[PDB]
C-alpha cells in the first residue's frame, strides 16, 4: 500500500506504461529488422543493436526524426507506420502531463530558522504585493529605531511575481512561508510560541466585510488555542465583530493584544473633523512615516504643508532632569529648549495623561508621548542633562554627557431608548427645526446594504466634556431600511433626527440648512468593490459636486465637507482649482491637505505602530473615540446595549478630559499674536496662562480667495503668524 | 596544441570532485559533533545584505556579478571555439586567455565564500546550482596552472551564471512589471539552457565514448553543437548533424524528452508577451489650423458608422474638422477598415477621458467640443448614464 496519493498513483502509472511501451516496441522493431522479411527469404535484413532501435524509437516518437537510422524491412517500415499512428499520440499527452505533476511540487515548504537573538513578527490574513507592500513599507522604515525584528509571512499562496522580487529584494529581513494559521502544524514552523506578536492583516475591499471578519476571527482563536500568549493584533472591518474576539477566553488587552477597527477609527477621524475642521488631515499625517523632500515647483503653502507631514509621533522615556517638574513646565522646556512638541504622559499598573493640568508632576522612568521629525529628534529628551551637564545652544549639541444623564462609566451624554419614530422629521418638519452649527451626514445605503456603523460617528460627537448647550445638533440624510436597521446603535444619543431620502435631492439639503451647518460629512454604506474603480464614488462625487453648486438666499462651495473615498484616486474630481497632477499620493492632494476628503489607505500604518508602540495607538483612540475605554467596549459586549443614567460624582469626575480643539488668532487674548508674531511665542503664552497646548495651525491658502485652509502640523518655534489663522490645541476647557 | 596519447582528464574532474567531496565532509562530521553535544549572525546578515544589493558595495558587486559572468562565458566560447582536442597541452604563461580567466575565477571564488557565509544552511549551500558551477569551474582552472595543460571539460557550465541575470535585476530594481520580469526569466533561463546543453553535447561527442576508448568520437564544433540543438529541441531534425557517441545518443534521448516540452512552452509564451503590446499609444499632432473634436464613450463600428456617416456628410458646409476618437479598447477588424478609410480626418487612441493624461494626449484643451456617445442598447440605461 505504498502509492497513497492519487497524483502518485497517476505519476508511476504514466512513467511505467511509457517505459515499457517504448522498451517492447524496440524489441519488436530489433526482431523485424534484424530477421528481415520472410517473403524476400530473409535476405533484405539490417543489422540494427537493441540500442539503436531504442534510440530511433524516441527519435521518431518525438517526431525529430534524424534519419540517421532508418528501418528497411518492409515489416519495419510497416511497424514504423503502426507506431506512427500511435506512440506520437502518447509522447505528445506523456510529456506534458509529467511535466504537470512535477510542476505541481509545493515551493515555500519548510519552516523559519529561529536565530539566537532576534525577535519575529508573524505576518498572516490577506497578504499580496499591495498590503505586503504597504505594510513594510511603513514597518521597515528608515526613520525607527532600527530593532532588527524579522517579518515571518504565513500564506496559503504561491506569492505572485511582483511579491517574489519584493521577497528577494527584502531577502536579508522577510521570509515567507505556505501554510495557515487554521493548521497548527504550520504555527509550529513559523516557530509562533517564539514570536514578539501576530498580525492578522484584512482584505477591505472584500464584498462582505461580516465574511472577512469572520475568517479573521477564526484565525485569532486558532492562533490563541494553540498558543494563548501570543500578542495578536488584528484588523477589523466592522465594529460590531470587536465583540466576537473579546468573548475569546484568551484575549486580553494588557497582554497587548488589539483590533484595529477600521470602521471605529474612520469615523472617528471624520468626527474629530466635525469638531475641528482639518484635524482628520493633522493626525492622520502623524501615524504613518513620511519625510520631507521639497521641490522648488512647490508654492509656498506646499512647502509648509509637506514640513508638517515630516511629523510623526514618538515614544521616549523623559531624562531624570525633568523629575519633580509639572507637566506645564517639562512641555514649556521641552518645546522651547528642545524642539520637541510633549502632549502625553504615562503616569504609574499605569495610565495615559494627556495634556495633564500643573497638579501632575513628572516621575522618574515616565514616558513621554511627543510631536517630532525622527526618532533621533527624541532621543534628545533622554539625553538633556539641565546644569549637571551640556544644556546650551544649538539642539546638535545634547550629544550624551554623563554628568442630564450619561453612559454608565461616565463618558457619553446618554438618553433612554427611544423608537426610530421619535427622531425622524421630514423635510417640512426640519425646516421647521431651526438648525444651525449642526452636522448633517449625507448617507448613501441600499436597505440591504452592510452596516457602516455611524455610532462610530455620533458617539465621539456626543462626550461629556462638552456642555449639552454645545453638542451640536446631528440630522442624517439617508435611505430609511437602512437607518432601521442602524437604530438599534443610535437609539441612546441626544440631540439626533433622520430626514429620510437621498441626498441627492436639493429640497432635503435646503430643508437641512445644509448652507448653517459646521460640517456635512458625505459617507457610503453601498459596494466598497463595484465593478467599475470610477464609478464606486460617484455618488459621493455627484453629492460634494452638487452642495458645492448650491446658491442661498437671506453660500455653495463655502460650506463645510469631509468625504470618506473608497478608491483615493477619485480625489481628483473632488474639487476644482486644485490643479493637482493626477500623479500625486492622495496625502499630498488639495482637498486631502484641507480636511475636506478621507480615505481608509491613510489607517494601514495602525497595525505597524500598534505593534511598535501599543500605548501610541491608545493615545489616537483616546483622542478621536472621544473616550470609548475598555470598560465601555466590554458593557457593550455584553449585548444589552449602551446602559447609562444618572451617575455619582466619583464617576462623573471624569467628564473633565482633554479634547481636541481649534481656537481663532482673529480676538480674544491671543490675537496679539496673530498680528505678527510667532508661533513659538503662542505656544509658551498659552500653554502657561490657560494650560492650552497648541499642535498645529489651519491657515487660509489664499492669502491675498476662496474659503480653503490647510494644515500646518507643528510649526517651527519661529514661524509667522496671521490673525486670520485657527490653531489646533489640546485643551481642559 | 595537444599530446598524443597521454590523457589527464581524470586529474582536473578529480579536483572537483575532491573539492566538492571535503567540503560535503566537514559539513557532516561538523553536523554530527553538534548533534551528539554574536557576530557569525551580524556577518551573515551583512553578506546577506551584501549579495542582495542592499548596501550601495552591495550594488557594485551585483553589477560586477553580471558582466563577470557574461565576460566569463566569452571566455569559454573563445576556448570551445579554438581549441581542436579536449585534452591540450599549452604553458599557462603563453596563454592570454587563460590568465584573464584566472582574474575571473578569482573573483568567482570570492564571491562563492560570501555567499557561504550568507546562506541559512550550509549543507544546502553546498548543494545549490551555483555551487557546483563553481566546483567544476574553479578547481580545474588552478590545476591547468599546475599542469601545462588544460582541459575543456564541464567548464560549458560557466553558461548556467547567466540564471543569475534575473536576480541581478530584481536586485537592482529595474525589472518593475510582473510581465517584464516573466519575459526575462523565459528569455534568459532558455538561453541559457541551450548553450549549457550544447556545451555538454560538445565534450561527449568530441571526447568519445570512454568504454570505446575514446575511440568513437565526432569532432563537432561548439557551433555546430548548438545548431544541431536548436534543430532538434524545435522537432526539425534535419539530420545534417547528428550525434554518434553512445553518450551523445543518449545525452540526445534524455534533451528530446526535456526540450521539446521547454521550446513548444517558451515560444508561446513569448509570443502572448510581444502581442501583449498597446496598439494605438502616442499622441493626437494638432494641425496649424485644423479644428477637432474629441469622440468618447460608446465607441464601436456601429456607433462610430453612424455617427461619421452624418458628421462627415457630403451635403455640408465642407469645415475640415478632426474626429479624434479616445477610447479603452483596440477596435475591431471592420472598425481598423473604416479608420484607414477616413485616415485622412479620422483619428482613433488607445485611453480613458477618466485619466488627465489620456485627455492631455488628445489635446484637449485645443478641441473644439468633446461628444460622449451612449450604449442605448445597454442593460440599465442608469448605470449607463
Amino acid at each position: 500500500n505504498v502509492l497513497k496519493t492519487s497524483t502518485l498513483i497517476r505519476l508511476v502509472q504514466l512513467v511505467v506504461s511509457f517505459v515499457s511501451l517504448w522498451l517492447t516496441a524496440a524489441g519488436f522493431l530489433h526482431l523485424l529488422e534484424n530477421s528481415g522479411d520472410p517473403f524476400f527469404d530473409f535476405g533484405n535484413a539490417q543489422h540494427l543493436t537493441y540500442w539503436e532501435c531504442l534510440y530511433f524509437l524516441m527519435v521518431t516518437m518525438s517526431t525529430v526524426g534524424f534519419g540517421d537510422i532508418f528501418a528497411t524491412t518492409v515489416l519495419g517500415r510497416t511497424f514504423v507506420v503502426i507506431f506512427i499512428m500511435i506512440f506520437i499520440g502518447l509522447f505528445a499527452s506523456f510529456i506534458p502531463e509529467i511535466a504537470e505533476i512535477l510542476g505541481k511540487r509545493q515551493k515555500y515548504g519548510g519552516s523559519y530558522k529561529k536565530e539566537r537573538g532576534k525577535r519575529h513578527v508573524v505576518v498572516c490574513g490577506y497578504i499580496t504585493f499591495d498590503s505586503v507592500s504597504n505594510f513594510l513599507k511603513d514597518f521597515l522604515h528608515k526613520d525607527r529605531e532600527d530593532v532588527d525584528v524579522e517579518i515571518v509571512f504565513l500564506h496559503k499562496g504561491l506569492p505572485g511575481l511582483e511579491l517574489e522580487g519584493l521577497l528577494k529584494r527584502h531577502f536579508t529581513q522577510v521570509e515567507y512561508f505556505w501554510g495557515s494559521v487554521m493548521d497548527a502544524n504550520d504555527l509550529e514552523r513559523v516557530k509562533i510560541q517564539e514570536a514578539d506578536a501576530c498580525l492578522v492583516l484584512a482584505n477591505k475591499y472584500c464584498q462582505d466585510p461580516d465574511q472577512e471578519d469572520a475568517a479573521n476571527i477564526m484565525r485569532v482563536i486558532s492562533i490563541k488555542n494553540y498558543h494563548s500568549d501570543i500578542k495578536v493584533i488584528v484588523q477589523l472591518l466592522q465594529y460590531h465583530n470587536k465583540a466576537y474576539l473579546l468573548n475569546i477566553p484568551s484575549w486580553d488587552w494588557k497582554r497587548g493584544d488589539d483590533a484595529v477597527c477600521v470602521a471605529e477609527l474612520k469615523l472617528g477621524f471624520i468626527a474629530q473633523s466635525c469638531l475641528a475642521p482639518g484635524f482628520s488631515t493633522l493626525m492622520a499625517n502623524l501615524f504613518t512615516m513620511r519625510s520631507y523632500k521639497p521641490t522648488p515647483e512647490m508654492s509656498q503653502w506646499q512647502t509648509d504643508y509637506m514640513r508638517g507631514t515630516g511629523m510623526e509621533m514618538y515614544t521616549e522615556y523623559l531624562s531624570s532632569a525633568f523629575n519633580a517638574l509639572t507637566f506645564p513646565e517639562a512641555a514649556e522646556l521641552c518645546f522651547s529648549k528642545l524642539k520637541l512638541l510633549l502632549l502625553a504622559i504615562e503616569v504609574r499598573e499605569s495610565t495615559l495623561a494627556i495634556n495633564p493640568g500643573p497638579k501632575v508632576k513628572i516621575e522618574n522612568a515616565t514616558q513621554g508621548f511627543f510631536i517630532a521629525e525622527s526618532a533621533e529628534e527624541v532621543k534628545r529628551a533622554f539625553y538633556y542633562c539641565k546644569n549637571c551637564h551640556a544644556n546650551v545652544s544649538d539642539v546638535r549639541q545634547i550629544k550624551k554627557c554623563k554628568c442630564r444623564k450619561f453612559d454608565s462609566t461616565g463618558m457619553f451624554h446618554w438618553c433612554p431608548d427611544r423608537p426610530l419614530n421619535d427622531c425622524l422629521q421630514d423635510r417640512s418638519q426640519a425646516s421647521a427645526s431651526g438648525l444651525r452649527n449642526h452636522v448633517v451626514v449625507c448617507l448613501f445605503a441600499d436597505a440591504a446594504s452592510p452596516l457602516i456603523g455611524l455610532r462610530n460617528l455620533v458617539m465621539p460627537l456626543r462626550a461629556s466634556n462638552f456642555h449639552y448647550h454645545e453638542l451640536k445638533p446631528t440630522i442624517i440624510v439617508g435611505n430609511l431600511d437602512y437607518l432601521h436597521r442602524e437604530w438599534k446603535t443610535l437609539q441612546n444619543f441626544p440631540k439626533l433626527s433622520i430626514l429620510p431620502g437621498s441626498p441627492l435631492n436639493r429640497a432635503n439639503l435646503r430643508a437641512v440648512n445644509i448652507n448653517l451647518c459646521d460640517m456635512c460629512v458625505i459617507v457610503s454604506a453601498k459596494d466598497r468593490n463595484m465593478e467599475d474603480p470610477n464609478l464606486v464614488d460617484k455618488e459621493a462625487i455627484l453629492c460634494s459636486l452638487n452642495i458645492k453648486a448650491m446658491t442661498f438666499d437671506d453660500a455653495g462651495a463655502n460650506v463645510p465637507l469631509i468625504t470618506e473615498l473608497a478608491n483615493d484616486s477619485n480625489v481628483q474630481f473632488l474639487d476644482q482649482d486644485d490643479d493637482d497632477d493626477p500623479d500625486t499620493e492622495l496625502y499630498m492632494t488639495q482637498p486631502f491637505a484641507c480636511g475636506t476628503a478621507f480615505a481608509v489607505s491613510v489607517l494601514d500604518s495602525l497595525m505597524s505602530t500598534s505593534y511598535f508602540n501599543d500605548n501610541a495607538l491608545t493615545l489616537i483612540r483616546t483622542l478621536i473615540t472621544g473616550g470609548a475605554t475598555p470598560e465601555l467596549e466590554q458593557i457593550l459586549a455584553e449585548g444589552a446595549g449602551m446602559r447609562g443614567g444618572y451617575c455619582s460624582p466619583a464617576v462623573l469626575a471624569n467628564r473633565d478630559r482633554c479634547r481636541v480643539a481649534q481656537i481663532s488668532l482673529f480676538d480674544g487674548p491671543l490675537a496679539q499674536f496673530g498680528q505678527g508674531g510667532h508661533y513659538g511665542e503662542l505656544f509658551v503664552y498659552a500653554l502657561r496662562h490657560f494650560g492650552i497646548l497648541c499642535i498645529g495651525l489651519y491657515r487660509f491658502r489664499d492669502t491675498n480667495p476662496s474659503s480653503k485652509r490647510y494644515v500646518i502640523t507643528n510649526p517651527p518655534e519661529d514661524f509667522p503668524l496671521l490673525p486670520t489663522d485657527q490653531v489646533y490645541v489640546l485643551t481642559y476647557k | 596544441s595537444c599530446e598524443p596519447g597521454d590523457r589527464q582528464w581524470y586529474s582536473f574532474l578529480a579536483s572537483s570532485l575532491v573539492t566538492f567531496g571535503s567540503g560535503l565532509v566537514v559539513i557532516i562530521i561538523y553536523r554530527i559533533v553538534l548533534w551528539l553535544c554574536g557576530w557569525m549572525t551580524e556577518a551573515k546578515d551583512w553578506a546577506g545584505e551584501l549579495i542582495s544589493g542592499q548596501t550601495t558595495t552591495g550594488r557594485i558587486l551585483v553589477g560586477l556579478v553580471f558582466l563577470l559572468s557574461i565576460a566569463s562565458l566569452i571566455i569559454y566560447f573563445i576556448d570551445a571555439s579554438t581549441n581542436t582536442s579536449v585534452e591540450t597541452c599549452l604553458p599557462w604563461s603563453s596563454s592570454t586567455t587563460q590568465q584573464v580567466d584566472l582574474a575571473f575565477n578569482v573573483f568567482f571564488m570570492i564571491y562563492f565564500f560570501i555567499r557561504f557565509v550568507a546562506a541559512n544552511d550550509k549543507l544546502w549551500f553546498w548543494v545549490e546550482l551555483f555551487s557546483f558551477v563553481d566546483y567544476f569551474t574553479i578547481p580545474p582552472s588552478f590545476v591547468a596552472i599546475y599542469l601545462d595543460r588544460n582541459w575543456l571539460g564541464l567548464q560549458f557550465l560557466r553558461a548556467l551564471r547567466l540564471m543569475s541575470i534575473p536576480d541581478i535585476l530584481t536586485y537592482l530594481n529595474v525589472l518593475k512589471t510582473s510581465t517584464l520580469i516573466r519575459l526575462v526569466q523565459l528569455v534568459v533561463s532558455f538561453v541559457s539552457l541551450w548553450l549549457t546543453a550544447a556545451g555538454f553535447l560538445h565534450l561527449l561527442e568530441n571526447s568519445g565514448d570512454p568504454f570505446f576508448d575514446f575511440g568513437n568520437a565526432q569532432h563537432l564544433t561548439y557551433w555546430e553543437c548548438l545548431y544541431f540543438l536548436m534543430v532538434t529541441m524545435s522537432t526539425v531534425g534535419f539530420g545534417d548533424i547528428f550525434a554518434t557517441t553512445v553518450l551523445g545518443r543518449t545525452f540526445v534521448v534524455i534533451f528530446i524528452m526535456i526540450f521539446i516540452g521547454l521550446f513548444a512552452s517558451f515560444i508561446p509564451e513569448i509570443a502572448e508577451i510581444l502581442g501583449k503590446r498597446q496598439k494605438y499609444g502616442g499622441s493626437y499632432k494638432k494641425e496649424r489650423g485644423k479644428r477637432h473634436v474629441v469622440v468618447c464613450g460608446y465607441i464601436t463600428f456601429d456607433s462610430v458608422s453612424n455617427f461619421l456617416k452624418d458628421f462627415l456628410h457630403k451635403d455640408r458646409e465642407d469645415v475640415d474638422v478632426e474626429i479624434v476618437f479616445l477610447h479603452k479598447g483596440l477596435p475591431g477588424l471592420e472598425l481598423e477598415g473604416l479608420l484607414k478609410r477616413h485616415f485622412t480626418q479620422v483619428e482613433y487612441f488607445w485611453g480613458s477621458v477618466m485619466d488627465a493624461n489620456d485627455l492631455e494626449r488628445v489635446k484637449i484643451q485645443e478641441a473644439d467640443a468633446c461628444l460622449v456617445l451612449a450604449n442605448k442598447y445597454c442593460q440599465d440605461p442608469d448605470q449607463e448614464d
